[PDB]
């Protein structure tokens, strides 16, 4: 009872928690490893644009 | 007591639990955009 | 056993500590976020109309020759 | 005499290099896509949202 | 009876301690997780914008055309 239960309940009440951090840090995870992966798409993206651009610009001036 | 600064504490997480949840749903948004 | 308490109690003030930072850091990336989102947005719509020009343009260059 | 028909044999091993470059670039392309589909899956399952 | 439930009081304790120093190390990598994925999302940021000025220069030169 109260001296033991007061325990339990705090222990219970603390893997509640833990829980909790758990899925926190599970997003913070997905989160970084598709914002990396995306940034790689994304210098791609640059490198179609920065051609682009080399050849209409390089096809205009006269 | 110190229990009360656990509630909190709890709180202080589901907070960022369900904030996080709708950036990532953003992200995914952003992922399909690419 | 106070001591061991006193380091429970230790580490979840720190705990409480860094998931405020983490709090911030959410806030700001969806915010941050959403603007590039709204950024990629604009570029889908510029890519779709340069489509239509260098289509419609190729056609009157070949066109004149 | 003139020996060179292999040249005919040179250019069409190249061009089917062409074939394969850009037609298997694109096969790998298409499932890379529908896989990374999944993990967005996978993962919008793991937290809920729809 | 009360000297096992002294004991398992003490284990139920423990238990609870080591979760703590648990939270801990997870939320640590949960931060530096955050920081990076926001260095990627400022640099991606750039990354965009002069994106969105290329396309920019196109909509300029077509206008020409």
């Amino acid at each position: 009872g109260s001296a033991l239960s007061e325990i339990e309940t705090r222990h219970s009440e603390i893997i509640k928690l833990e829980n909790s951090i758990r899925e926190l840090h599970d997003m913070f995870m997905d989160m970084a490893m598709l914002v990396e992966s995306q940034g790689e798409m994304i210098d791609r993206i640059e490198y179609n644009v920065e051609h682009a651009v080399d050849y209409v610009e390089r096809a205009v001036s006269d | 007591g110190s229990n009360r600064r656990l509630q909190q504490t709890q709180a202080q997480v589901d907070e960022v639990v369900d904030i996080m949840r709708v950036n990532v749903d953003k992200v995914l948004e952003r992922d399909q955009k690419l | 056993g106070s001591a061991r308490e006193n380091e429970m109690d230790e580490n979840l003030e720190q705990v409480s500590g860094i998931i405020g930072n983490l709090r911030h850091m959410a806030l700001d990336m969806g915010n941050e976020i959403d603007t590039q989102n709204r950024q990629i947005d604009r570029i889908m719509e510029k890519a779709d109309s340069n489509k239509t020009r260098i289509d419609e343009a190729n056609q009157r260059a070949t066109k004149m020759l | 005499g003139s020996k060179l028909p292999d040249a005919a044999k040179k250019f069409e091993e190249a061009q089917e290099a062409l074939r394969q470059a850009e037609e298997e670039r694109k096969a790998k392309y298409a499932k890379m896509e529908a896989e990374r589909e999944a993990v967005r899956q996978g993962i919008r399952d793991k937290y809920g949202i729809k | 009876e009360l000297e096992e439930m002294q004991r398992r009081a003490d284990q139920l304790a423990d238990e609870s301690l080591e979760s703590t120093r648990r939270m801990l190390q997870l939320v640590e990598e949960s931060k530096d997780a955050g920081i990076r994925t926001l260095v990627m999302l400022d640099e991606q940021g750039e990354q965009l914008d002069r994106v969105e000025e290329g396309m920019n220069h196109i909509n300029q030169d077509m206008k020409e055309a």
